[PDB]
């Protein structure tokens, strides 16, 4: 999304404490989540397209464990394209 | 069998002379041996010096056929995993002696590999010893 | 073989100085037949779980234990375990 | 297999002679390895050719020295070929790698999707191939993913593996897998103190569901055609708490995109007559 020095990324949502404690049937639990996941929200962003529709598509990160993680920037992609295009092959010129 | 003696004194200590018990015939004669027993790679050929008497402190007439080889190793090698190759090799010589009785005599180490990485680092030697009428020999096998 | 015995039991005699090896010993126990084997003071058991009506043929390697030597043949006896009066006698001289 | 022409392509009869040797390893000299190896065992060779130009040289390798301490990995090739009437000489030299992996088992990076989800079998495609690319006849492979083996599959008699990895029931966070090929038996032998067999790991994530229903589509790893409608596939897990029980049918929608340009919309309606789940094809008209 960031293209041509404009960026159009509109800001992340709150986060959420970590220490609120809450029960459901069992054991008494607290909060964990990974930066490291994938959200539709992931899912977009890589082919550009934007949606707005009011329901969440944004996955709920608790503080404490943020992205961070320098830049994941792999091939992503696996590029063939390229240049030069040439090797030695010397087979010179043999016909007229 | 074992049997042994055991006897208590006024103090309750103990000696046990053990000993074994077996019936057997004396028997053979002397021969004597002194290998370097450490042989470097860069060695030409292997010297020797062996002897051996009667009981009475005379020479023996005989020969000596000298066994004296090794193989490569286990070695697994370099194609991906496990599953050891090909085998080794060995030799068969021989040695006399008798009228003073003596053969010091040599063993060509060339044949056998130099540097190399067919080796497990030691080499097997096998003595023999004939007379004319006894074909009675005496046992010796040791390591270089 | 028949209604005489199901069992059977050979000892062989070494001579001078040498001997049988470990390996070849259970190399050659799991083998048919090989009930139990025994080395004794020169004397190698061979109990063996019945009889064949066909040859049955075993060998072993044989080290030198003291080289010293004498012109002598060793001998095999066989026989059964029911009633230990059928046997047999052999014998074999040494490969010097 | 060699041969060699005019310029005008009219047979060149002659002497060819080849040499093709190596040193042995030759490691320093010195507080190295002073005297060691030799100066490459080597042969030499010749033959005829004339009939209209060609020669099969088969050459032995049982004088060389294979599986010892003389090794280059590389054989280098040197060919020399001269002519009756002119002793010209035309020389070719190469070299020829002499390997030690003899079959290697690898991830399909066209498949072999990274995000997982829970139920839906994950599968893992796998190719196994010797020496110079050949199909691996039936073999036995096994797939482990923390420390247990659980493939133990069967190949398609062209190395081609496929497995269906449960996913129900993981709520796991790393998740590397690994692949291996166990068998005591091939001419193989431990190089580069590596693996003591082939193997190979993908490390993969999950995917986030706030309520859990999944979807995915099947790769292809041929290109689509021109003006032909295809029937390209999906698979679907709807969780309950989705729609809504009672209503038996959900409509997926269908989007397509050139350059910049959004193209040929889509929408499928289908009913899920079984419990939850499903898979459909995609009816898409191609277009130039």
């Amino acid at each position: 999304y960031n293209y041509g020095g404009f960026n159009l990324e509109e800001p992340e949502p709150p986060c959420e404490d970590p220490n609120t404690v809450i029960f459901c049937k069992g054991r008494y639990y607290l909060p964990v989540s990974s930066s490291t996941e994938g959200d539709t929200y992931q899912n977009l962003r890589r082919v550009g397209l934007v949606l707005g529709t009011s329901s969440k598509i944004r996955k709920p990160v608790v503080c404490g464990m943020e992205a961070k993680f320098s830049v994941p920037r792999k091939s992503s992609g696996e590029s063939d394209f390229g240049s030069s295009l040439s090797n030695g092959h010397v087979e010179t010129l043999r016909k007229n | 069998g074992s049997y042994t003696i055991t006897a208590e004194g006024e103090s309750c200590e103990s000696a046990r002379q053990g000993f074994t018990v077996d019936e057997y015939i004396l028997p053979r004669f002397s021969v004597i041996v002194d290998p370097p027993n450490t042989i470097s790679i860069l060695d030409d050929i292997l010297t020797l010096n062996v002897s051996a008497i009667y009981t009475y402190g005379q020479p023996v007439p005989g020969s000596v056929t000298i066994k004296c080889c090794r193989e490569a190793s286990s070695y697994y090698g370099r194609k991906g995993n496990c599953f050891k190759g090909n085998r080794g090799i060995c030799t068969n010589i021989t040695g006399e002696l008798g009228p003073d009785g003596a053969f010091y005599g040599v063993v060509s180490l060339l044949p056998f590999q130099m540097g190399q990485s067919g080796f497990q680092m030691s080499l097997g030697v096998a003595l023999t010893v004939t007379e004319e009428g006894t074909g009675i020999q005496v046992t010796h096998q040791f390591f270089i | 073989l028949r209604n005489e015995t199901n069992m059977v039991i050979i000892d062989i005699q070494m001579l001078s100085g040498y001997q049988a090896d470990y390996p070849s010993l259970r190399q050659l126990e799991n083998s048919q037949q090989v009930s139990k084997t025994e080395e004794q003071d020169n004397h190698v058991f061979l109990y063996l779980n019945a009889v064949p009506l066909k040859t049955i043929q075993l060998s072993f390697k044989v080290l030198i234990g003291s080289r010293v030597l004498n012109v002598k043949s060793a001998s095999v006896y066989v026989y059964d375990y029911y009633e230990t009066g059928e046997n047999g006698f052999a014998s074999y001289s040494q490969p010097c | 297999n060699v041969s060699a022409i005019y310029t005008y392509g009219q047979p060149v009869p002659g002497s060819v002679t080849i040499k093709c040797c190596r040193e042995a390893s030759s490691y320093y000299g010195r507080k190295g390895n002073c005297f060691k190896g030799n100066r490459g065992i080597c042969t030499n060779i010749t033959g005829e050719l004339g009939p209209d130009g060609a020669f099969y040289g088969v050459v032995s390798l049982l004088p060389f020295q294979m599986g010892q301490s003389g090794f280059q990995m590389s054989l280098g090739v040197a060919l020399t070929v001269t002519e009756e009437g002119t002793g010209i000489q035309v020389t070719h030299q190469f070299f020829i790698m002499i390997t030690s992996q003899l079959a290697t088992l690898i991830f399909d990076y066209d498949a072999l999707k990274e995000f997982y989800k829970r139920g839906i079998p994950y599968l893992v495609k796998v190719i196994l191939t010797d020496a110079n690319d050949n199909p691996m006849a039936n073999e036995q492979v096994e797939v482990e993913l923390a420390g247990k083996t659980i493939g133990a599959v069967l190949t398609d008699k062209e190395g081609r593996a496929e497995y269906a990895i449960d996913t129900s029931s993981f709520v796991q966070e790393n998740f590397t897998v690994v692949v291996s090929y166990e068998n005591p038996h091939q001419c193989y032998y431990t190089e580069w103190e590596g693996p003591d067999f082939p193997t190979a790991q993908h490390f993969v994530m999950r995917f986030y569901s706030e309520t859990g229903s999944f979807l995915d589509i099947q790769g292809s790893s041929v290109e689509l055609n021109c003006g032909q409608v295809h029937n390209i596939s999906v698979r679907y897990i709807l969780s309950l708490d989705g729609m809504g029980e009672g209503a038996t049918t959900a409509t997926f929608y269908y989007l397509a995109m050139s350059r910049a340009k959004i193209v040929q919309h889509g929408q499928r309606d289908v009913h899920l007559n079984q419990s939850k789940s499903g898979l459909f094809n995609i009816g898409l008209n191609v277009t130039s």
